[PDB]
C-alpha cells in the first residue's frame, strides 16, 4: 500500500515461499586430465587448407 | 491472396471436409484441388 | 499481417503461435456473437405470415410500408429510402485476385487490406431474409394485434384492434367509432410527412 | 450437402369485416431460463 | 425482483404467453427460473360487430366483445368464450347510431321492466 | 419484444405520449422503429 496506515480488511500477501538449507554440487567422477599438451604443446600443426 | 475455410463434422463421425475459397467464382483456378 | 511472404521472419515468429491463436479466437468469438445477436433480435416469430390477401382496415392506409412485389426484393419505399442513405464500405463480398491485381496504377483500400492478411467476412442473413421476417411481423401485427406473440395468432378487425388499444389507454372505445375518418387521415397525413 | 437455410414454417390468416377468433381452452404452461451470475475469482503473484 | 416477487405485464419478458407466476432454482454459478404461463389453444371462429342499435342509441360493450352464433348475438370476454345475454348494466350508450360504421341492428333486455310488471 | 408484440405502459420508452402501436423496419447493421401515439392537443380550463 506504500503507506504507514492499513485501513480495516483483508489483504493478500506473497505466497508461502521458503529459502533453501544447504548446496550441492554432482559431477561424474573422472580422474584424468586430458591433454593439454598434445593440442597445445606439439610440435608439428597441420596446414590451413 | 484469398482466405479458405474448411467445414468439417466431428473427427469420430468422418474425415470427409468441404473447403470454402472465398472471393472467387468458380464459375483452373486458385484452388488446392478442384475435384468435384 | 506481420511479415508476411517471407520465410526466415516466419521461422523467428514461431515463437508467438499461442498470441496468434489467442487473437484469432477472439475475433472469431465476436463475430458469432454478432450473427446470433442479429438472429435474436430479428427470429422473434417464427410462422412468416403472409401479407394481408385484402385491404380493407377501415382507411388506415399501410401501402407505405408494406412490401411492394415489383421488385427482386421485398423491401418497401421506407426501407428502400433507408437503405439508400447510409453507404457501405466493404464493397461487397468478392474481390479477385485478377481484379487487385488489375489496378496496381489506381491505389485502393480494399485491395491493401487484403494484400495484408486482413479479411473481412460476411453476414450469415441477407437483407433480403430481414426484408421477410419484417414483412411477416408487419402482417402478424395487422392481422392479429398482439394475440401472434403469444401462442396461436387469432384474426381480429383492424377498427376493433385501434378500440382495444384506445381503451388500453384509459380513453372509452366510442370516441374511435365516433372519429374513425379524422383518425385515418391523421395517420395517413402522419406517414406522409 | 449444402442448402439455403429456411426462415420457419410458412403460413397465412383469414381477415375480413367481422371474422374474430375466439379461444374455447387453455393451456398452462412451464418454461426454462438460465443466467449466470458469477465467474472464479483469481490472483496472481507477480515475482512467482 | 419482477417475475418472482409479482405478476409482470411487460410482454415476452418472463416466458411465452401471458405470464402467471415463477419459481427460481440455484445451479452452478448461475440461477434457474420456472416460469409458469397460461396460454389460449382452441381458437373458434366468429362472426363480430363493434356496436348495435335498439332504440336509435348505439351500446357498447363494457368489457368484452359481441359475438354471434349464426342467428342469436352475445356479449364475451377476450380471453375465453363464456357468452352472455346482452342487457342493460353489460353495454353502455353514447349517442345515436348513425355515426358508427359496421352497426347492426339488435334487441337489448332489461332486468327491470319484467321486475315492475309483475 | 415489448411494443411490436405487445403495448407498453412504461412511460416514454416507446416514443413521447400515450404509446398505440409500432412497426419495424430493416436498415443496414441496424433497426427503425416508427412509433404511432396518442396526445391530447386542446386544453380547456375548468372549476372542480
Ligand atoms: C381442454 O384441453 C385439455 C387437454 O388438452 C382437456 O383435458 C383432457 O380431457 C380428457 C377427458 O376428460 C382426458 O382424457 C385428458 O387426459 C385431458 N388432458 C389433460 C392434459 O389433462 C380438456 O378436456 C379440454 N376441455 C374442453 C372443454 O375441451
Ligand atoms: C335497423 O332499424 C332501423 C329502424 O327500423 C332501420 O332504419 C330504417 O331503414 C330503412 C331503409 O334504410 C328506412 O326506410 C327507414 O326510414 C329506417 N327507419 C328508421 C327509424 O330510421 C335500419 O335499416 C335497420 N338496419 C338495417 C341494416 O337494416
Ligand atoms: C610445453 O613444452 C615445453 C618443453 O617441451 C615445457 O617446458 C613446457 O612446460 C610445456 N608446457 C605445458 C603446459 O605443458
Ligand atoms: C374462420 O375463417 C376462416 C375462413 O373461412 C376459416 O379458415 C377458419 O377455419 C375459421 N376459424 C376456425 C377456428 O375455424
Ligand atoms: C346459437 O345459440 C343460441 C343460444 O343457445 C341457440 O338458441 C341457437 O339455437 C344456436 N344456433 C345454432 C345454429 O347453433
Ligand atoms: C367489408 O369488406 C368488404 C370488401 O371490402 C366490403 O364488401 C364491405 O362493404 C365491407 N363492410 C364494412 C362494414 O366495412
Ligand atoms: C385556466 O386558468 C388560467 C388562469 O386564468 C388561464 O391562464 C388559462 O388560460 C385557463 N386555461 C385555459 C385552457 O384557458
Amino acid at each position: 500500500l506504500k503507506s504507514f496506515t492499513v485501513e480495516k480488511g483483508i489483504y493478500q500477501t506473497s505466497n508461502f515461499r521458503v529459502q533453501p538449507t544447504e548446496s550441492i554440487v554432482r559431477f561424474p567422477n573422472i580422474t584424468n586430465l586430458c591433454p593439454f599438451g598434445e593440442v597445445f604443446n606439439a610440435t608439428r600443426f597441420a596446414s590451413v587448407y | 491472396f484469398g482466405g479458405v475455410s474448411v467445414i468439417t463434422p466431428g473427427t469420430n463421425t468422418s474425415n470427409q471436409v468441404a473447403v470454402l475459397y472465398q472471393d472467387v467464382n468458380c464459375t483452373t483456378w486458385r484452388v488446392y484441388s478442384t475435384g468435384s | 499481417y506481420i511479415c508476411g511472404d517471407s520465410t526466415e521472419c516466419s521461422n523467428l515468429l514461431l515463437q508467438y503461435g499461442s498470441f496468434c491463436t489467442q487473437l484469432n479466437r477472439a475475433l472469431t468469438g465476436i463475430a458469432v456473437e454478432q450473427d446470433k445477436n442479429t438472429q435474436e433480435v430479428f427470429a422473434q416469430v417464427k410462422q412468416i405470415y403472409k401479407t394481408p390477401p385484402i385491404k380493407d382496415f377501415g382507411g388506415f392506409n399501410f401501402s407505405q410500408i408494406l412490401p411492394d412485389p415489383s421488385k427482386p426484393s421485398k423491401r418497401s419505399f421506407i426501407e428502400d429510402l433507408l437503405f439508400n442513405k447510409v453507404t457501405l464500405a466493404d464493397a461487397g463480398f468478392i474481390k479477385q485476385y485478377g481484379d487487385c491485381l488489375g489496378d496496381i496504377a489506381a491505389r485502393d483500400l480494399i485491395c491493401a487490406q487484403k494484400f495484408n492478411g486482413l479479411t473481412v467476412l460476411p453476414p450469415l442473413l441477407t437483407d433480403e431474409m430481414i426484408a421477410q421476417y419484417t414483412s411477416a411481423l408487419l402482417a402478424g401485427t395487422i392481422t392479429s394485434g398482439w394475440t401472434f406473440g403469444a401462442g396461436a395468432a387469432l384474426q381480429i378487425p383492424f377498427a376493433m384492434q385501434m378500440a382495444y388499444r384506445f381503451n388500453g389507454i384509459g380513453v372509452t372505445q366510442n370516441v374511435l367509432y365516433e372519429n374513425q375518418k379524422l383518425i385515418a387521415n391523421q395517420f395517413n397525413s402522419a406517414i406522409g410527412k | 450437402i449444402a442448402y439455403t437455410m429456411s426462415l420457419g414454417a410458412e403460413n397465412s390468416v383469414a381477415y375480413s369485416n367481422n371474422s374474430i377468433a375466439i379461444p374455447t381452452n387453455f393451456t398452462i404452461s412451464v418454461t426454462t431460463e438460465i443466467l449466470p451470475v458469477s465467474m472464479t475469482k483469481t490472483s496472481v503473484d507477480c515475482t512467482m | 425482483s419482477e417475475c418472482v416477487l409479482g405478476q409482470s405485464k411487460r410482454v415476452d419478458f418472463c416466458g411465452k404467453g401471458y405470464h402467471l407466476m415463477s419459481f427460481p432454482q440455484s445451479a452452478p454459478h448461475g440461477v434457474v427460473f420456472l416460469h409458469v404461463t397460461y396460454v389460449p389453444a382452441q381458437e373458434k371462429n366468429f362472426t363480430t360487430a363493434p356496436a348495435i342499435c335498439h332504440d336509435g342509441k348505439a351500446h357498447f360493450p363494457r368489457e368484452g366483445v359481441f359475438v354471434s352464433n349464426g342467428t342469436h348475438w352475445f356479449v364475451t370476454q377476450r380471453n375465453f368464450y363464456e357468452p352472455q345475454i346482452i342487457t342493460t348494466d353489460n353495454t353502455f350508450v353514447s349517442g345515436n347510431c348513425d355515426v358508427v360504421i359496421g352497426i347492426v341492428n339488435n334487441t337489448v333486455y332489461d332486468p327491470l321492466q319484467p321486475e315492475l310488471d309483475s
